[PDB]
């Protein structure tokens, strides 16, 4: 998918996908095994926040560490890590 | 510009304004966010986690900051 693009993306240093159920769905550089769940409850987490379906709802944690944002998909959790 | 406001102390409600007034869910619903965001470690001993923690909508989008037990919350369009 985008996906692909995302893992090819040197301006990312770290990236996890993952489902409702936390299990780790592929990740690289500063993102590993360990954030799976997290990031997967946070996805979750956010998409009760909205009621429209269409909606893609992202979390964003801004940080002097660079910045993390996480997309809920539909299947899919994408987690993307920044150094901005 | 503001859509609604809301703050939080200890995990209870302190303060609220506008979408956000009398909604118990979204409150509980964003404190159970803000604490699992709050617990973020990208490394070992990697505090803290956000300096802003954001949640974006189609139209709307929330905007968290935490000090202390407290956090703050708006509710914007875009």
């Amino acid at each position: 998918q985008h996906l692909e693009d995302t893992m090819k993306n040197p301006s990312i240093v770290g990236v996890l996908c993952t489902d409702s159920q936390g299990l780790n769905l592929g990740c690289r550089g500063t993102l590993s095994d360990e954030h799976a769940g997290v990031i997967s409850v946070l996805a979750q987490q956010a998409a009760k926040l909205t009621s429209d379906p269409t909606d893609i709802p992202v979390v964003c944690l801004e940080s002097d560490n660079g910045n993390i944002m996480i997309q809920k998909h539909d299947g899919i959790t994408v987690a993307v890590h920044k150094m901005a | 510009d503001q859509l609604g406001y809301l703050v939080l102390s200890e995990g209870a409600v302190l303060a609220s304004s506008g979408d956000l007034e009398n909604d118990e869910q979204a409150a509980s619903a964003i404190s159970e966010l803000v604490s699992t965001a709050c617990g973020f470690r990208l490394h070992r001993g990697m505090n803290v986690p956000f300096k802003r923690l954001s949640v974006v909508f189609g139209e709307h989008t929330l905007l968290v900051t935490v000090s202390g037990q407290r956090v703050f919350v708006v509710k914007r369009q875009n």
